[PDB]
């Protein structure tokens, strides 16, 4: 089974380095291709650089977007694919995905990006690292009740909400997060049957890797 | 330098119908010796990291349903989908890797279906928040279509228009309708002058106003 997985993304600030790295598995490395693509909040995709298989003596190629700038690397012992990354920018901020590219020697040989990891998110800014407040959200005063969790105030982006740890799937809206004053809000609903609550638990699981924050919260009645 | 373009940049059909988006290059994606043109299609659905649908213009990448149709040649690139389903909700990128490699600005698709009333709740601040001197309150609006709403606040009767922040999800993937939440927030002191706090909803499937609230002094 073909792996990537994307890690080191974070806060960095302006004109500050960052190196990213993807960790490879299920496959023979050496004979792929690799490439780095990004996506900025609600932007296109933008493929950044490529390196070359074994065959091909590892060379590599950039985009002039970050030629200069950005450097592609690889491991071909522990099978990892690195970015380091200089000079940053506001505009450098995204979503960065390590993405498995071709195999031209192969006799299954297709030209496309065919596996890509679940990508490592990058803030690009002189703000300060800020833990979340996460409050239950329960009714005051039929059929299905819907209960939520608050975060507030934090930063960076991202963070992640699973409900009952991810066994309460269904019924769940995790709504963008949104800034204000250099402090991101998002809250997170779950609509479950009024006889299953508060009969039976229903919590709300809180991570934010900037800050490795993680947090537990019960909704329980009032 | 090849500059990949696509068309539209969004468009919305009711499931089971056909839909038909377009791309293209700069320049000739054809390699005359091999006789493949190198452009693929790429499916992002969200909150998904992108995935492979078609390579070589044409050729569907396995798993891939037959409704997915890849056509065109050179510089003009064709995606079709043939009965939509609602899971197909997404944006679309076709990607150039002839010389290098460049993706598209992307087609958004999005689901036509019959108009839904949201499902209002409301809730008060939590006392965790308010020991710590701030309130809160949240106003969820669930399961809509379609997307355009309008949520007013109302203290004591009176609108509130500052401390509102609105946010609103991606389609839903399952059942094409929209949701949202807006938050109020207020310090201790404000939260405790007054006493009816209300979220009131717009929307096109009713002619009066979607109303939940509470009183502090409940
Ligand atoms: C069928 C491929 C023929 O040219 C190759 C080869 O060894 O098969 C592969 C070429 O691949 C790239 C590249 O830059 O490495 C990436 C491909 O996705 C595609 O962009 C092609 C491009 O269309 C070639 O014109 O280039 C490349 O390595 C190539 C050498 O540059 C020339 O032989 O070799
Ligand atoms: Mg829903
Ligand atoms: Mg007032
Ligand atoms: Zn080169």
């Amino acid at each position: 089974e073909v792996k990537l997985v994307e890690s080191g993304g974070g806060l960095v600030q302006s004109g500050g380095s960052l190196r990213l790295s993807c960790a490879t598995s299920g496959f023979t490395f050496t004979d792929y291709y690799m490439s780095w693509v990004r996506q900025p909040p609600g932007k296109a995709l933008e493929w950044l650089a490529f390196i070359r298989n074994k065959a091909k003596g590892y060379t590599t190629e950039y985009s002039s977007s970050v030629k200069g700038r950005f450097t592609i690397s690889r491991d071909n012992s522990q099978s990892f694919l690195y970015l380091q990354m200089n000079t940053l920018r506001a505009e450098d901020s995204a979503t960065y995905y390590c993405a498995r590219d071709i195999n031209p020697g192969s006799d299954g040989y297709y030209d496309a990006l065919d596996y890509w990891g679940q990508g490592t998110s990058v803030t690009v800014s002189r703000a300060k690292t800020t833990p979340p407040s996460v409050y239950p959200l329960a009714p005051g005063s039929n059929s299905m009740v819907t209960l939520g969790c608050l975060v507030k105030g934090y930063f960076p982006e991202p963070v992640t909400v699973t409900w009952n740890s991810g066994s309460l799937s269904s019924g769940v809206h995790t709504f963008p997060a949104v800034l204000q004053s250099d402090l991101y809000t998002l809250s997170s609903s779950v609509t479950v049957p009024s006889s299953t609550w508060p009969s039976e638990t229903v919590t709300c699981n809180v991570a934010h890797p900037a800050s490795s924050t993680k947090v537990d919260k019960k909704i329980v009645p009032r | 330098d090849i500059v990949m373009t696509q068309s539209p940049s969004s468009l919305a059909v009711s499931a089971g119908e056909k839909v038909t988006m377009s791309c293209k290059s700069s320049q000739s994606l054809l390699n005359s010796r091999t006789r493949k043109n190198y452009l693929a299609w790429y499916q992002q659905k969200p909150g998904q990291s992108p995935k492979l649908l078609i390579y070589w213009a044409s050729t569907r990448e396995s798993g891939v349903p037959d409704r997915f149709t890849g056509s065109g040649s050179g510089t003009d690139f064709t995606l079709t989908i043939s009965s939509v389903q609602a899971e197909d909700l997404a944006v679309y990128y076709c990607k150039q890797s002839y010389n290098l490699r460049t993706f598209g600005g992307g087609t958004k698709l999005e689901l036509k279906r019959a108009d839904a009333a949201p499902t209002v709740s409301i809730f008060p601040p939590s006392s965790e928040q308010l020991t710590s001197g701030g309130a809160s309150v949240v106003c969820f609006l669930n399961n809509f279509y379609p997307k355009s709403i309008a949520v007013k606040w109302k203290i004591d009767g009176s609108e509130r228009q500052n401390g509102v922040l609105n946010s609103w999800t991606d389609q839903d993937k399952k059942d094409s309708t929209y949701s949202m939440s807006s938050t109020l927030t207020l310090t201790k002191d404000e939260y405790e002058r007054h006493n009816s706090y209300t979220c009131e909803a717009t929307h096109k499937t009713s002619t009066s106003p979607i109303v939940k609230s509470f009183n502090r002094n409940e």
